[PDB]
């Protein structure tokens, strides 16, 4: 299985992850079953 | 294939339902049918697997839109989810003590 | 289809109302090597293979694992130890025209 | 001197499949087909199935497009091969098939005892 | 072209394990 969790939020602040605690729900499962070891982004 | 030829000679339609299981979560599933719900009374329960037996009542715990079901601080089950009318139940022992 | 390229078409994740054939009972050939029908719409499997071809009356027999054929040896055979059901409607009124 | 005898019948429910037995020890040399006929409490012998020297078959109008009449390659046993038996099909089956005279092979005739079938 | 920047996670992905309730405890 391939499992997705997520969370989004609202910041004012540049440059810099904030200092914050929030957990993360899950957002999806997906039964895949393929063997992963790279990935790249997209934008 | 004529249209009045004979049966040891007519057109025969057929589809082979061939059944494929690798090494991967299983995808092609038979239906599972439900029984219907009983309250306040010591029943045998069993919600997706997760089995047991007591007495079902209402509550008012509000879980998180995807939990499922609570526990306790012993790690021992104690309210559940309804799969169908998405409510929350309490469950408590089957009453039992000495004479 | 045709005989010659038998169709071939993937089913997976989903469930199989298998009972809304089993309760037919207007068909002409229908045995499944493997599993008993009985349980065949409470199992669950990783793919489902539905290959469609059509035949003869005398053919309808021939596709089998171990019946050889003219079209059995030609378009397709079946393996040694196949999994699977068959099926075949050998109605001459729609699979073939007038003519 | 029993020329036609059938046997392996039974109860099958209605969606179900079965496999009809019978023998004619002698139908190769008559050259004259063999059949199925069935007979029911009040209801005179009417014909199943016909299958004649040749190979091309016939039926009874309620078991055309089901039952499916057939030789065996070897060692000739015409089978009737059907699925999805209805309630109405019980009866007593039987073969027929005419046997030698002093010149013909034929019409002259023999008929099988038959097999009961029930279709529950 | 330049060189790879790095920083600090301070306190951050932790998501709920699985699938059950639980009301005012501490899990482990
Ligand atoms: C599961 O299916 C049942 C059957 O329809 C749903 O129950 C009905 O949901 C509708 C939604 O508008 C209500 O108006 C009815 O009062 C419900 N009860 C009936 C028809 O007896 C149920 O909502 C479904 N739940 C999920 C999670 O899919
Ligand atoms: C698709 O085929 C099914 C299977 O035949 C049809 O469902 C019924 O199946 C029974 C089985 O003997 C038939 O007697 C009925 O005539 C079928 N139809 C109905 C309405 O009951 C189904 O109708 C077919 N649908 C299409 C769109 O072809
Ligand atoms: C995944 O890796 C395992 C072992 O590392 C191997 O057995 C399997 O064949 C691999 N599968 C794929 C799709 O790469």
């Amino acid at each position: 299985y391939f499992k997705i969790y997520s969370k989004h939020t609202p910041i004012n602040l540049v440059r810099d992850l904030p200092q914050g605690f929030s957990a993360l729900e899950p957002l999806v499962d997906l039964p895949i079953g393929i063997n992963i070891t790279r990935f790249q982004t997209l934008l | 294939f004529q249209p009045t030829n004979g049966v040891g000679y007519q057109p025969y339609r057929v589809v082979v339902l061939s059944f494929e299981l690798l090494h991967a979560p299983a995808t092609v599933c038979g239906p599972k049918k439900s029984t219907n719900l009983v309250k306040n009374k010591c029943v045998n329960f069993n919600f997706n697997g997760l089995t047991g037996t007591g007495v079902l009542t209402e509550s008012n715990k509000k879980f998180l839109p995807f939990q499922q079901f609570g526990r306790d601080i012993a790690d021992t089950t104690d309210a559940v989810r309804d799969p169908q009318t998405l409510e929350i139940l309490d469950i408590t022992p089957c009453s039992f003590g000495g004479v | 289809a045709s005989v010659y390229a038998w169709n071939r078409k993937r089913i997976s994740n989903c469930v199989a109302d298998y009972s809304v054939l089993y309760n037919s009972a207007s068909f002409s050939t229908f045995k499944c090597y493997g599993v008993s029908p009985t349980k065949l719409n409470d199992l669950c499997f990783t793919n489902v293979y539905a290959d469609s071809f059509v035949i003869r009356g005398d053919e309808v027999r021939q596709i089998a694992p171990g019946q050889t054929g003219k079209i059995a040896d030609y378009n397709y055979k079946l393996p040694d130890d196949f999994t699977g059901c068959v099926i075949a409607w050998n109605s001459n009124n729609l699979d073939s025209k007038v003519g | 001197q029993v020329k036609l005898e059938e046997s392996g019948g039974g109860s099958v429910q209605a969606g179900g499949s079965l496999r009809l037995i019978c023998t004619a020890p002698g139908l190769t040399h008559n050259n004259c087909g063999l059949d199925w006929y069935r007979r029911a409490p009040g209801k005179e012998r009417e014909f199943v199935s016909s299958i004649s020297a040749d190979g091309t078959t016939s039926y009874a109008d309620s078991v055309k497009g089901r039952f499916t009449i057939s030789k065996d390659k070897v060692e000739d046993t015409v089978y009737l091969q059907m699925n999805s038996l209805k309630p109405e099909d019980t009866a007593i089956y039987s073969c027929k098939t005419a046997f030698p005279y002093f010149g013909n092979s034929c019409v002259l005739d023999y008929w099988g005892q038959g097999t009961s079938v029930t279709v529950s | 072209q330049l060189p790879p920047a790095y920083t600090n996670s301070f306190t951050r992905g932790v998501y709920y394990p699985d699938k059950v309730f639980r009301s005012s405890v501490l899990h482990s």
